[PDB]
């Protein structure tokens, strides 16, 4: 395992860490337009 | 009017209060609120204030009904609600309507409309 | 661009050597990029009144693997290093006091990071019955918008 | 005997709109009106609370609008003032001092909120470093709005304070009471 | 996140066919739904409790006579919460309009005192009156009267008198009114118990420091009242929030001068020479001992066991010897350091006079 | 073993330009160590432009300064060019240094007159500033705002000049020279003034450069550097001034710099006027700079580039900077990050007052509180800089 | 030079933890030394057994990580409170932070089941 | 020093009575708010919203539906002037001059909620200082 | 000027009554011609003497004991300011705004009942739905 916590250093609350989750995805290629440059990144939402 | 709270009371408003505007009593737009569902949902804080002096501004969709309707010759009208009167723009951009369909067409900008000469 | 064991060194060479006598120090920052394994990146920027340059000199750390401090060099390098760990979390190794300097005396968190939140996790009001400014929990009337 | 009953008037009317017409009434209106003039007359704020924009408000204490001619001077101390001026931003950093310094004034004290940084937080409401506005805090009487309020503007919310205090009762309300 | 801790439910429907959505998680931008009505919240126990029901969104009615003694509630909430009318006893109209849109009310009115315009009778009985011919008009689902301890209604005190004949009228035209009724209530800048015992330069007892009593923090008593405004089962009900330690007033004062390491100061010289005292300081201006209440120094706390009680409400009321620390130590004087002895060698390490 | 007596000069201090927390420990008179506390003003701003487009953000950068905003802005502007790769036309060019000399002039008159009063001279305060209150109705005039404006854009200018302001400043500086001059006849020299201000504050070159300082607290040891000369950016090569410097490194030396780049200042003003060259005042570049209103009521692209720019806001190119200018205080800079979105990654403020104030534990140690205020009152800080 | 003030310990990253764990021994004796001196400087309304017992509650919170990065930057984190503290730098409520639980019971219904989070629509 | 104070004893003093003769003023000067018409009395705003997403403090909160006449309008118009900092992006951005700034300054009030104005408030707001409006405009478009 | 001998011209040019109500109002004796009058009352003037410094030559003499700037019409509230030369009552014709509407001046009240109460324009956004019940033929 050995992947360190730095949960415990980032000073925000642990309610983050035990109640809620994220979702990573990259933005879906828009209909109402043709472009592809604001995907290619992977968001966390 | 006479509006009844939702806690079973009664709100006493008079009439010319009631009015969505000082020229046109009903609301112009399927999410506008009705003054009657404003006073009933806000009397805890229109309660010992004077209504006469609250901002009643008249609507704009009943003075440009009365607005005579303007004429062209040709499948175009060009308008730009512009003052000519003092310097700059002042107005609105260039639309040009077409008007050859039998009724009037309005600038969506402002609402003046136009007519085929007929 | 250097590593965190050759920043005493190099800076050495940039104040002392004749060629490069960057004998002022203009700024410190970190900077995130979370998409890196050591998201931090240090950026020192320097200036030479004789040669009338500047030059700059990034390493990179993380939350936990610090940095040696040049206060053993330029004694302004002090209150630039307490900034950048109380924005970034930036440990900087033989600081004499280290300690925040802008943030509340109590606050839990680092703000510049990317992960923490515009508006922070706490607000505070003025409770009568305990007749103290007390920290609660966030809670907007008005949301934010990005846009 | 003991009392019974009661003689109790109804429509006794409301401060806002009890006029005078006793001698008593008379009287009270006169020593209250002497006592409002005085407060309007001498009206000292305390240094504090001119952290941001301050500029603005030396401004008011500059030639083409001296404040000193309307009996306005700033103290260093609370013990010897009366009105507080919560300029610039209000930090959580900061709101205890600002307590402090409003429950050490001596009653009575009224607050005035310079700015809109000062209001509901201005600019940076959003900020973690905020309060989102002076209200949280201390109570406000008074609300000049801008960012920076000009000078005229703040000469404006003064003489809407000096309107507060002249329209208050002192005595009359006692005579109630 | 923070909580609706008084509340049980998010959904909640008054007895007058209101329906009540909560919204949020319980803080300065929340809202309860609900609308209520506090005639006192200018003073000592109102303040707190409008404190307790605008921190959680509760939108808040509250009548002034004073302009200036209220605006520090305005902080207690958001915008819009805390709503302000001006009011009379003798003004009708007045009394109708606070109260119309209320789905709670709580009537908080009393003096310890009389006066020019309102004798004892007036404040406590016509008032009591007013306030519930208007609630049972308008048909306010709640209403909370609070009436002093020991009251009846014929005693050899007028104040309990007409507390006593408050509580009847109030229970004879609005059936389902919640009466509490608190002993004497202690806090910060409290009226007449320990902000007296810690700066009134002599105390006096007409009686001997003797009248017993149960007294109760005032921001348990806050509390009790919000656990009671929305708790539907108090209808047509009656409280005693007394607490759990018996204390004569000589206790009192003795635990009083120990914390505050200073001797109080007390006389107790007889009834009738200090009821005349009273009686002439009745005609300055200010608020002062008046002659019905060296009447009350001789009647100890009757409680009545057939009313409900802190435990009723979950609650565990606090106790006086542990919070007078808390309360007194503002007038604690803290003279000087203990026992300088074995702090000559240490201080002829340092410099002292500089050159 | 001397042992220390903590006092706090106080959050609540009527002398401070602002608020400070500033915690002094003395044995007797002298100062032995000070820890000046901050942060009671930060309001958050190096986070909150993150969020905003470049344009949305220029308002921040006048709010980091309650004097001196127009070359506040002048740094966002010179930065956000050298990004975009841009090249401002003459007539901005020239706008952007006569104003920013006008405010060095109305940073200069708070920042002196502010010593004054820390030290006890309350008239030369309210004798400059109607002086001030004079040059803000240009301000009022080309912005719209007393103070806080927001005129100098990334691309040059906002708006032109209206008709008919050259011929008031002309006015304003035929006539201020007088007023400085009856400023110096109080403080200039006064036997008192040189007490409180004769081998006090008083720091070294290599200290001075070791430590970050900039501007006069370093020309009054005898370096001479200016970026203004060193770098020029808008106009400053294209017209004459010189550089004051000073030895002994004090108080004196820094309060007659400041008095000289008054009038130099003055000299640029007046030369400014005499040539402000005819053109535009923002790049033509409809992609970076909003156009007219006269075309976006009646032509296609320049329409779609102004809704673009009011919503999106434009795309700097990749990449990073610091660039510095002489702010009246010392060497403002930014420091900016791209990564080819309208909302910049990063933006750090340098923020001059910071080193000064961190210098003050190495300047202030031996010297009483008296003096302790006449060091605040050379450099003059502005806490809200100081906080960020 | 700009010197440290009072109780200001270089930052220094330990190899072992073998060392650390006296430097934190350390820290813990200092904490509960200046204890009454945490409870004169802030105006404090309980005891300095339960400032203790909350120290102790702090320093059980991290007992348990293994990790020694993190294990330096916690002492360091600590070294920086106990200066914020000792030094009268924090106010009253910076220190009631670390003391919820002394202040009144916050109201009556404090879910604990599920039905009553049901009720409160915060499950 | 003493005899250069002097001479200002006898010179003119600066100071000007604010309530009875107030100080300059410009076109460009930015104050209330306001939102204006037509010279037909109909509305300009068309809800672009522009106004709100340029606006860096984000006070502006709009919403927008197709009239009963077919046009687009607004039927929610807000401004926060606690959170506005006077900036004037807002009546910058706008393409049909709608939303202006009033040289006007005096608009203080006794509480906090008098100053989330709507859109009825500025609409009056902009019935009333239309001539004021008129000659700033004048004289500033040109410019702008 | 300050000078003396401008308050006495100018109590010789305007009468001893204007000169008690200007010192119960402004506090400084001025005299100078009128411009006009606006809706509420308020009259305007103008100063020509050299004695009067920039931002001294246009003054008001409010009608209300309670004076506020408040009360100032428009276009008086721009041309007291010097942000014009011509005044309202003088400004050409077709330099006026047109009005398809009456005007209506009103004052700011705040501290009084006609302070603006705000509210919400728009309804809630999800309409709920209204009981209506059926038998199970
Ligand atoms: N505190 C205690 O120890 C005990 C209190 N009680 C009862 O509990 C209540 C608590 O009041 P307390 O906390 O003592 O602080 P106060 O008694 O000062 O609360 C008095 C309130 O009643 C209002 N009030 C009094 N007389 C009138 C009137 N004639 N017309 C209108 N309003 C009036 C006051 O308004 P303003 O302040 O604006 O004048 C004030 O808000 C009282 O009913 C009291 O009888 C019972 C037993 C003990
Ligand atoms: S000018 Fe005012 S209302 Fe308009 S965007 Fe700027 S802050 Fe918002
Ligand atoms: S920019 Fe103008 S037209 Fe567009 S929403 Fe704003 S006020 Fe309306
Ligand atoms: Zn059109």
């Amino acid at each position: 395992d050995n992947v360190p916590a730095h949960e415990i250093v980032s000073g925000a609350p642990a309610e983050l860490s035990r109640n809620r989750v994220v979702r990573i995805y990259q933005q879906a290629k828009p209909a109402t337009q043709s472009g592809e440059y604001g995907t290619f990144a992977w968001r966390l939402d | 009017k006479s509006i009844i709270s939702y806690n079973g009371n009664t709100i006493e408003i008079p009439e010319e209060y009631t009015k969505q505007a000082p020229n046109r009593d009903s609301t112009w737009a399927p999410a506008q609120a009705s003054k009657t569902e404003i006073y009933k949902n806000n009397m805890v804080r229109f309660e010992q204030k004077d209504l006469s002096k609250q901002p009643m501004p008249y609507a704009g969709i009943e003075l440009i009904a009365q607005q005579p309707v303007r004429f062209v010759h040709g499948n175009t009208a060009v308008c730009d609600g512009a003052n000519h009167n003092g310097p700059g723009a002042q107005g609105h951009p260039k639309i040009f309507i077409n008007v050859d369909a039998p009724g009037s067409h309005a600038c969506q900008y402002c609402g003046t409309r136009y007519e085929k000469e007929h | 661009h250097v590593a965190p064991s050759a920043v005493i060194p190099v800076t050495t060479f940039l104040r002392d050597n004749t060629s490069t006598q960057y004998k002022s120090i203009i700024d410190i920052t970190a900077v995130d990029y979370p998409s890196r394994e050591n998201r931090f990146e240090v950026v020192y920027n320097f200036l030479s009144v004789r040669h009338n340059s500047r030059i700059r000199l990034k390493t990179y750390a993380t939350e936990v693997t610090p940095v040696p401090s040049i206060t053993c060099l330029y004694e302004g390098a002090n209150w630039f290093e307490r900034e950048a760990y109380d924005m970034y979390g930036v440990f900087f190794e033989g600081h004499p006091d280290l300690r925040r300097i802008m943030t509340d005396y109590g606050f839990e968190g680092h703000p510049l990071r990317k992960d923490f939140p515009l508006t922070g996790y706490t607000e505070v009001r003025w409770d009568e019955e305990k007749r103290r400014v007390v920290y609660e929990p966030l809670e907007l009337t008005q949301a934010f918008r990005n846009f | 005997p003991r009392v019974s009953s009661s003689s109790m008037p109804t429509d006794f009317p409301l401060p806002s709109q009890q006029k005078p017409n006793s001698a008593v009434d008379y009287t009270l209106t006169t020593l209250d009106a002497v006592a409002n003039w005085a407060r309007q007359g001498s009206f000292w704020p305390v240094t504090f609370g001119l952290a941001c924009c301050a500029v603005e408000m030396m401004h008011v204490s500059a030639p083409r609008y001296d404040q000193d001619r309307l009996g306005i001077i700033f103290r260093a101390s609370p013990r010897q003032s009366d009105i507080m001026i919560v300029a610039g931003t209000l930090t959580n950093k900061m709101a205890p001092v600002l307590r402090q310094v409003y429950d050490q004034m001596p009653e009575p004290r009224w607050v005035i909120s310079m700015g809109s940084c000062a209001n509901g937080g201005g600019y940076y409401h959003f900020s973690y470093s905020v309060v989102r506005g002076c209200d949280r805090i201390v109570p406000v009487d008074v609300y000049v709005p801008g960012c920076p309020p000009t000078s005229e503007a703040l000469m404006y919310g003064v003489f809407q304070l000096q309107r507060k205090m002249r329209n208050t009762k002192i005595t009359r309300m006692w005579y109630r009471k | 996140m923070n909580s609706f801790e008084n509340l049980a439910q998010d959904v909640n429907i008054t007895r007058s066919g209101k329906t009540l959505i909560a919204k949020g998680t319980g803080g300065r931008s929340s809202r309860t739904g609900y609308t209520a009505t506090v005639f006192g919240a200018n003073g000592f126990l109102g303040s707190y409790l409008t404190a307790k029901l605008a921190k959680h969104g509760t939108t808040v009615v509250v009548p002034y006579r004073e302009e200036m003694a209220k605006r520090h509630l305005k902080v207690t909430g958001d915008l819009g919460v805390v709503n302000f009318l001006e009011m009379d006893l003798r003004n009708l109209e007045s009394i109708d309009e606070a109260v119309r849109h209320s789905d709670i009310v709580v009537n908080l009115i009393g003096r310890e005192y009389e006066t020019k315009n309102f004798n004892y009778y007036d404040v406590h009985v016509e008032g009591a009156r007013r306030i519930a011919e208007a609630v049972k008009k308008h048909n306010i689902a709640r209403y909370i009267h609070v009436s002093a301890f020991n009251a009846e209604i014929d005693s050899p005190s007028e104040f309990n008198h007409t507390k006593g004949l408050g509580e009847q009228v109030t229970k004879d035209i609005v059936p389902w009114a919640t009466i509490v009724r608190p002993a004497p209530m202690f806090g910060r800048e409290d009226k007449w118990f320990l902000d007296r015992m810690a700066r009134s330069p002599c105390l006096v007892s007409a009686n001997k420091f003797q009248e017993t009593s149960n007294p109760v923090h005032v921001i348990d008593v806050a509390a009790a009242l919000e656990r009671i405004c929305f708790d539907d089962s108090t209808v047509a009900q009656t409280f005693e929030l007394y607490g759990p330690q018996k204390f004569t007033q000589k206790q009192i004062i003795d635990m009083v001068s120990e914390t505050l390491r200073k001797e109080v100061r007390h006389i107790e010289l007889p009834k009738a020479l200090y009821q005349a005292y009273t009686k002439a300081t009745q005609a300055i201006w200010w608020p002062t001992y008046s002659p019905d209440q060296v009447e009350r120094q001789f009647l100890s706390q009757k409680i009545d066991p057939s009313a409900k009680t802190f435990n009723d409400l979950d609650l565990t009321p606090m106790e006086l010897p542990d919070l007078m620390f808390k309360l007194i130590r503002p007038y604690r004087v803290n003279t000087f350091q203990h026992d300088v002895s074995q702090l000559e060698n240490k201080e002829k390490t340092f410099v002292h006079i500089l050159d | 073993r001397i042992r220390a007596f903590t006092i706090n000069f106080g959050p609540q201090h009527p002398a401070a330009h602002g608020v400070l927390r500033l915690i002094l420990e003395l044995s007797g008179e002298e100062i032995i160590r000070s820890d000046p506390h901050v942060g009671l003003l930060h309001m958050g701003t190096e986070k909150l432009i993150e969020y905003k487009t470049y344009m949305q953000a220029l308002p921040y950068f006048d709010r980091l300064d309650y004097v001196s905003m127009m070359t506040n802005e002048q740094v966002f502007s010179l930065a956000v060019e050298k990004l975009l790769n841009v090249e401002v036309p003459l007539r901005g060019k020239y706008i952007r240094t006569m104003f920013g000399e006008i405010t060095r002039v109305l940073n200069h008159l708070m920042s002196v007159c502010s010593h004054a009063m820390d030290v006890g001279a309350l008239t030369p305060f309210l004798w400059g500033f109607e002086e001030r209150e004079k040059l803000m109705e240009f301000y009022e005039r080309v912005s719209g705002a007393r103070l806080h404006a927001a005129y100098v854009r990334p691309g040059g200018v906002s708006q032109d000049l209206p008709a008919g302001l050259l011929d008031d400043i002309y006015m304003w500086a035929t006539q201020f020279g007088d007023r400085l001059d009856e400023i110096e006849e109080l403080l200039t020299d006064n036997r008192i003034w040189k007490l409180r201000t004769v081998n006090i504050g008083t720091v070294t070159a290599q200290d001075a450069l070791n430590l970050g300082l900039s501007g006069p607290m370093l020309r009054g040891s005898g370096i001479p550097f200016d970026i203004r000369k060193n770098a020029p950016y808008d106009a400053y090569d294209k017209v004459d001034f010189d550089v004051p410097v000073g030895m002994n490194g004090d108080c004196y030396d820094r309060y007659l710099i400041r008095m000289a780049e008054f009038r130099q200042s003055l000299r640029i003003i007046e030369q400014c006027c005499n040539d402000m060259p005819a053109g535009a005042v923002k790049v033509e570049d409809f992609k970076i700079n909003s156009p007219p209103r006269n075309l976006m009521k009646e032509d296609m692209e320049a329409l779609i580039h102004h809704f673009l720019l009011y919503t999106k806001g434009y795309s700097v190119p990749p990449g990073e900077t610091y660039t510095a200018i002489e702010a009246p205080k010392g060497e403002m800079g930014v420091y900016v990050v791209s990564d080819g979105s309208e909302r910049p990654y990063k933006c750090k403020i340098r923020a001059p007052g910071f080193a000064h104030l961190g210098a003050f534990d190495h300047i202030a140690r031996g010297h009483f509180l008296p003096d302790a205020v006449a060091i605040i009152g050379t450099m003059d800080l502005v806490f809200g800089e100081v906080d960020r | 030079a700009i010197i440290a003030t009072a109780f200001a310990e270089t930052v220094k990253f330990s190899g072992s933890k073998q060392e650390l764990q006296k430097r934190t021994l350390a820290l813990y004796r200092q904490f509960l030394r200046g204890a009454p001196t945490f409870a004169d400087l802030y105006e404090v309304q309980f005891s300095i057994p339960t400032i203790r017992t909350k120290i102790r509650q702090e320093f059980e919170r991290h007992r348990f990580v293994d990790d020694l990065s993190i294990q330096n930057v916690l002492y360091a984190k600590g070294h920086m409170e106990y200066q914020e503290c000792i030094n009268f730098w924090k106010q009253q409520a910076q220190f009631l932070k670390y003391f919820p639980e002394e202040d009144d019971i916050q109201g009556r219904h404090q879910p604990s089941n599920f039905v009553d989070k049901f009720l409160k629509n915060r499950a | 020093g003493l005899y250069v104070v002097l001479e200002q004893f006898f010179r003119a003093p600066y100071t000007i009575y604010y309530p009875f003769e107030k100080g300059p003023v410009s076109p460009r000067f930015r104050g209330e708010h306001a939102l204006r018409r037509y010279p037909s009395g109909e509305e300009r705003c068309i809800a672009c919203k522009l106004c709100e997403a340029i606006c860096p403090a984000l006070a502006i909160t709009i919403d927008a539906e197709e009239r009963i006449d077919g046009s687009r309008r607004t039927t929610k118009y807000d401004i926060d002037m606690t959170k506005c900092i006077y900036c004037g992006y807002c009546q910058e951005s706008c393409p049909v001059d709608a939303i202006v700034e009033t040289p006007n300054v005096e608009y203080a009030t006794e509480t906090r909620e008098e100053l989330l104005y709507n859109k009825e408030k500025l609409l009056a707001n902009g019935d009333k200082w239309e001539l004021e409006l008129q000659y700033a405009l004048d004289a500033d478009a040109p410019y702008r | 000027s300050s000078s003396l001998y401008r308050v006495l011209r100018n109590a010789w040019e305007v009468g001893p009554r204007s000169y008690w109500k200007q010192l119960n109002s402004i506090g400084d004796t001025k005299s100078g011609r009128l411009v006009g009058t606006d809706i509420y009352g308020n009259k305007f003037y103008e100063t020509d003497h050299q004695d009067e410094i920039h931002l001294r030559t246009r003054y008001v003499e409010y009608k209300e004991k309670d004076y506020d700037m408040s009360q100032v019409e428009p276009g008086w509230h721009f041309w007291l300011g010097y942000g014009v030369d011509t005044a309202p009552c003088n400004t050409p014709k077709e330099k006026l705004p047109i009005r398809a509407y009456p005007y209506k001046f009103q004052p700011n009240y705040t501290g009084t009942p006609g302070a603006f109460v705000t509210y919400n324009t728009l309804k809630p956004k999800i309409s709920a739905w209204e009981p209506v019940t059926k038998q199970r033929s």
